[PDB]
């Protein structure tokens, strides 16, 4: 859902 | 039926069906129902085909009184062009620029300079709206604690456009602060 | 000699030699001098290998008193990690996030919120520094009229770092203007 | 040179 959006953010951390 | 526009439309349609990795001239051939060496008369290979696709997407959407309005609309119409098809962004990467596109670059620069942007700042500004937009769409085009929860609920409801516009606005206002004299 | 760190180092070395498209487990195998099914015991396929690469690059460089300092250094250390290897940026795309990385996301959010960022604005801010950085490196990693000439001379001399930093600065200042109360 | 940088800009126009 907006799940991938948050995945995307976490991915650069 | 292999008029240029039909090859292109068919390719775009294919891109949406299969995406950038999946798309191959072999399949393009097959879709159009012609033999591969016939297609090949018209289209050297995959790079050549991507290039026309990139350009064509831009021609449908890149259809764009102050510089803050130009910057903003500019970013927007670019975003839309990349969004227009599956993997549009990946497609656009590593496209070689056209004759018109350098013309346009010159124009945009003449304009911004004539708003008392130094040339340096003109470039930095286009560049950065440029990068930020591309950056956004690439990510939009991919595939247990409280703040993260709210942040799912949050983005569940809004999708990527509100964030994208925000950023852009921050950008241009950061530029505005640049524009004023020292410091 | 197929201890994890050696597989990874060898893969990274390979990436620089051949880039992302060129890199394949077959070649990895060959470089290490082992048979493919032996390598395969350790590494399911190419996606799995990219994922570890992405993570490892981030672990060497993602080593990062106000929020404007955190934002800025954050962007910088991310940029460096993507720059660290050929096609680093393409590599990082479509990596699935780790346990630590969600932890970190939570932290950064707790911090920015505790500087009187709404959660929305917290997200928009990370997101946008995020996109803009990625956007820049992707382009840095690729391949007759006057303003364009000066603009070649201009960029000939400076490369991508001065522009990149500029953008970032504009960004954060755009955010600062956000931060103040209405309008 | 900084030629590719300008190519990159023109490419999104």
């Amino acid at each position: 859902e907006g799940l991938a959006r948050v995945a995307a953010l976490a991915r650069s951390r | 039926r292999l008029d240029k526009s039909k090859v292109i439309n068919s390719a775009l349609e294919l891109l949406n069906e299969v995406g950038i990795e999946g798309l191959t001239t072999r399949k393009l051939a097959q879709k159009l129902g012609v033999e591969q060496p016939t297609l090949y008369w018209h289209v050297k290979n995959k790079r050549a085909l991507l290039d026309a696709l990139a350009i064509e997407m831009l021609d449908r959407h890149h259809t764009h009184e102050s510089w803050q309005d130009f910057l903003r609309n500019n970013a927007k119409s670019f975003r839309n062009a990349l969004l227009s098809h599956r993997d549009g962004a990946k497609v656009h990467l590593g496209t070689r620029p056209t004759e018109k596109q350098y013309e346009t670059l010159e124009n945009q620069l003449a304009f911004l300079t004539q708003q008392g942007f130094s040339l340096e700042n003109a470039l930095y500004a286009l560049s950065a709206v440029g990068h930020f937009t591309l950056g956004s769409v690439l990510e939009d085009q991919e595939h247990m604690p409280p703040l993260l929860r709210q942040a799912i609920e949050l983005f569940d409801h809004q999708g990527a456009e509100p964030a994208f516009l925000h950023g852009l606005e921050s950008l241009i206002r950061g530029f505005e602060v640049q524009l004023t004299a020292l410091l």
